[PDB]
């Protein structure tokens, strides 16, 4: 055999995804869109 | 061994005489050797060489008399001889080009598992060499999406002419879902709809069509209507059939005491 | 060293005195067909054995235990077991006596010796232990060359099990299917000697010939092990094989080791992935997937979730995978968080760009099936969001929005889609109108209580496998 | 596939054919249990002389499935072979 070299060498796995788009984008999002309403 | 029996090799069939020698000649190649289940000492592999070669214009002259079973046979034939035990053979012409016909034929007759051991049987090569297998993988791709687009721009670009013939095949597999996918699915399509992708413009084809819907045309229209009706219920039946399953349920009753 | 004497000889003495010992209990206990407590037990101490220390891994004296206990292989009148405690007494030839090693040169006619010396009396797990336990845990010295045939004819050895397995004793000797146990790992063997450089062709019609004296008459195991190495070369050697299972299916009466099971539907779930038989593939891929939680920490699940997930990613729509995260996977970037990121986003130029990026890895992949409706799982997963997002959705917005370039290549990939069902959508074909609609009647009138049939005879047959459960004491 | 080659007329391809039957049947168990009508047709063709030995092949093959019963009429109509 089972090993032939090896041995010498509701979660996060759930959302990581979306969690992902909550990991590089999106972080004042309708907080500069939630603001195209007032500053445009 | 019988030096070259191809000595009309540009001259392949215009008459059955080098055919009906072709059958005496393969009853030749079934006396001397029978096949390969042989380990064979490379020269009497010549002649199954020779013999993968004149299976090609065997295959070549099935596909000119229209013989599908010894066509897709022979075919089978030579899947047998590059399945055959002995990869170290000389290399023949066709060698990528007949798994392109039989990627194409078998493509057309709709066999998908066999595509994909058709992807399988010998993966890594289809990828790079043989645009003639780059290019029904990708007109794949193309009937997976992006259909009724591409099929006659591909047809455009066939310069070794023996796909034609199976493409043709894919044009009736493009006609009956053109039979099933434009009218009985939708509410209503013009007549220069049906004009574009039922070409011709007005052959008694797109009127084979349009009455083999089992519907009658209207003037510059074809409605897709008279379709999905009573919308049924099914009454009391699964009332009484679950129920009758819930009677052996009382059997799962009785076999435990 | 002082240290490297004892070790060998407390757990060496440990194994046989069990085994012998026991398995004198077992096959004189005689009707053991499923107690054999010390032959899953010994297996259990020889997958331990591959861990550890083998019968003598050169054990930096001589190596000692080889030219000491298949000498006088002889099980008579009972100081025999006097004559393996002469072989605990002569371990000492390490230690006080003269080393004479004869790994590799006198371990042939040490093979010879079950067959110089006297009469088996019918304890074979003993001689065919000693079939494969001298060269199979010599395997980890991997230069394979010139031993492969010596391994090999230690499995000829074992094939002279087979002849005085089931060619010898024609009453019930129910340690033929130990045998099978044991001759079914060193078939395994036969892969870790064989495939290492060829294929194993006698075991082609002997695969097929130890499935024939393994069919019906005495099977117990040989079934779907033999069809794991049937279905295991199978898919490194080219395929329409498991077309040739099709007409001749034949599995498990009784489930095996849950590891083995789970391994088995492994496989052939993992066939049904180039089967694109999507519906079954992923209830005993995930039965497979769960049903083996023993793994070694740097993987081999990882292995089992990664090759497995791939159809479930072709499936045209999937969960976020499993629930557990690891870390060595992330270093080895095993089954594609960034492209089922990309599966996930209707994005098309860092997909191809994950795609072209990583062929190397796509090469370990081995399955370029997945991009050919993958890039297709893309459109489908754009179309299949926003047409589950809106009620009405039309060409105007979907078909130059996700920039199909036409009204009409949208309605053939809706073509497609009611032609999978997936929306209840529909086209005027007349302005340029999808006027997609949304059906009604989600209430539980008729389809859960329709469903409980399913669930309810799901419910039963955990009521009957639980009184066939009980029915074993 | 080598079985569905045998649309030829003449008996001497399916001899040559069934040369190869017991050259490669250690492979190739599954083509028969597809090929059972054209054992059926050339069984109970009577000049044909392969008859004997597709009831052999047959006995074989459905020796190899499971129908061992008719292995056991094809054992019987096959002959001294």
């Amino acid at each position: 055999m089972s090993e032939k070299k090896q041995p010498v060498d509701e979660d996060n796995w759930d959302d990581d995804n979306v969690e992902d788009d909550f990991s590089n984008q999106l972080r004042a999002e309708l907080e500069k869109h939630g603001y195209k309403m007032e500053t445009s | 061994m019988y030096e070259q029996l191809k000595g009309e090799w540009n001259r392949k069939s215009p008459n059955l005489s080098k055919c009906g020698e072709e059958l005496g000649r393969l009853k030749l190649v079934l006396l001397e050797l029978n096949f390969l289940p042989t380990t064979g000492t490379k020269l009497t592999k010549q002649q199954l060489i020779l013999a993968r070669d004149i299976l090609e214009i065997g295959a070549q002259w099935s596909i000119l008399r229209k013989d599908i079973p010894s066509f897709e046979r022979y075919m089978a034939q030579l899947k047998c001889y590059y399945f055959d035990y002995k990869e170290q053979l000389p290399e023949s012409a066709y060698m990528h080009q007949l798994l392109g016909l039989n990627l194409l034929f078998l493509l057309s007759q709709n066999r998908v598992a066999e595509f994909h051991t058709e992807l399988e049987r010998l993966p890594a090569k289809d990828i790079q060499t043989n645009v003639y297998i780059k290019h029904p993988v990708s007109l794949e791709q193309y009937l997976m999406e992006g259909s009724y687009n591409k099929v006659f721009l591909a047809k455009g670009n066939i310069p070794a002419e023996s796909y034609t013939f199976f493409i043709d095949i894919l044009l009736d597999t493009i006609r009956d879902e053109i039979a099933g996918c434009i009218e009985k699915a939708y509410e209503k399509i013009l007549f220069t709809e049906a004009t574009r992708i039922l070409f011709f413009n007005t052959p008694k084809k797109m009127t084979d069509y349009a009455k083999k819907r089992g519907w009658v045309l209207g003037p510059n229209n074809y409605y897709s209507f008279a379709s999905q009706q009573q919308k049924p219920e099914d009454t009391t039946i699964p009332s009484t059939e679950l129920a009758k399953q819930v009677i052996e349920y009382a059997r799962q009753l009785e076999m435990i005491v | 060293e002082p240290p490297p004497p004892p070790a060998p000889q407390d757990v060496e003495m440990k194994e046989e005195a069990a085994t012998g010992g026991g398995s004198t209990g077992e096959a004189d206990g005689k009707t053991a067909a499923a107690a054999a407590e010390h032959s899953q037990r010994e297996l259990d101490t020889v997958t331990l054995e591959d861990i550890k220390e083998h019968v003598k891994q050169l054990e930096k004296a001589v190596s000692g235990k080889e030219p000491r206990f298949v000498l006088r292989a002889l099980r008579m009148l009972p100081s025999t077991s006097r004559r393996l405690n002469h072989y605990v007494l002569y371990k000492a030839v390490q230690g006080f006596f003269t080393s004479n090693n004869a790994t590799r040169d006198f371990l042939l006619p040490f093979l010879e010796e079950p067959m110089d010396t006297e009469a088996d009396l019918q304890f074979r797990p003993r001689t065919g232990k000693a079939a494969s336990t001298p060269l199979l845990p010599e395997v980890e010295a991997y230069l394979q060359l010139l031993v492969v045939i010596f391994m090999m004819n230690s499995k000829r050895y074992k094939e002279a099990q087979k002849i005085s397995d089931d060619l010898m004793q024609k009453i019930s000797t129910q340690n033929r299917r130990a045998l099978d146990l044991v001759a079914a790992k060193c078939y395994y063997y036969h892969a870790r000697v064989y495939e290492f450089l060829d294929k194993l062709d006698v075991v082609r019609s002997f695969l097929h010939a130890r499935l024939r004296t393994a069919t019906l008459r005495h099977d117990a195991d040989g079934q779907a092990t033999l069809l794991n190495l049937l279905l295991r070369n199978y898919l490194h050697y080219s395929l329409y094989d498991q077309a040739e299972k099709l007409v001749s299916k034949s599995v498990f009466p009784e489930q095996a080791n849950n590891n083995e099971w789970a391994r088995y539907l492994y496989y052939t779930g993992r066939i049904k992935a180039i089967q694109l038989e999507y519906s079954e593939a992923r209830r005993t891929m995930t039965n497979a997937l769960r049903k083996a939680p023993q793994h070694t920490a740097v993987g081999f699940k990882q292995t089992v979730h990664k090759l497995l997930i791939v159809v479930e990613l072709l499936l045209g729509e999937i969960p976020d995978r499993l629930q557990f995260r690891q870390p060595s996977l992330k270093r080895s970037l095993m089954p594609y968080f960034l492209l089922t990121q990309a599966v996930r986003t209707g994005n098309l130029a860092k997909f191809n760009q994950v795609l072209d990026q990583f062929g190397e890895k796509f090469q370990a992949d081995g399955t370029y099936t997945l991009i050919i409706r993958l890039r297709h799982n893309v459109i489908k997963t754009g179309v299949r969001m926003i047409s589950l997002s809106y009620s009405r959705i039309s060409l105007a917005d979907i078909a130059q929005k996700l920039q199909l370039d036409s009204p009409e290549d949208a309605e053939f990939i809706v073509a497609k889609a009611i032609r999978d069902g997936v929306i209840e959508a529909s086209i005027n074909h007349e302005k340029g109108y999808v006027q997609s609609k949304e059906m009604i009647d989600i209430y539980s009138t008729r389809e859960p209580q329709l469903a409980f049939h399913q669930r309810i005879s799901f419910c039963l047959d955990i009521h009957n496998m639980s009184v066939k459960a009980m029915r074993f004491p | 596939g080598i079985i569905s080659l045998l649309d030829e007329d003449e008996p001497q391809l399916k001899e040559f054919a069934l040369h190869k039957l017991n050259a490669v049947v250690n492979d190739f168990w599954a083509e028969i249990s597809e090929s059972v009508d054209k054992i059926e047709v050339l069984y109970e063709d009577e000049g044909f002389r392969s008859r004997q030995f597709a009831a052999l092949v047959a006995s074989k093959v459905f020796y190899h499935l499971g129908a061992f019963e008719e292995s056991l009429n094809y054992a019987l109509g096959a002959g001294d072979l």
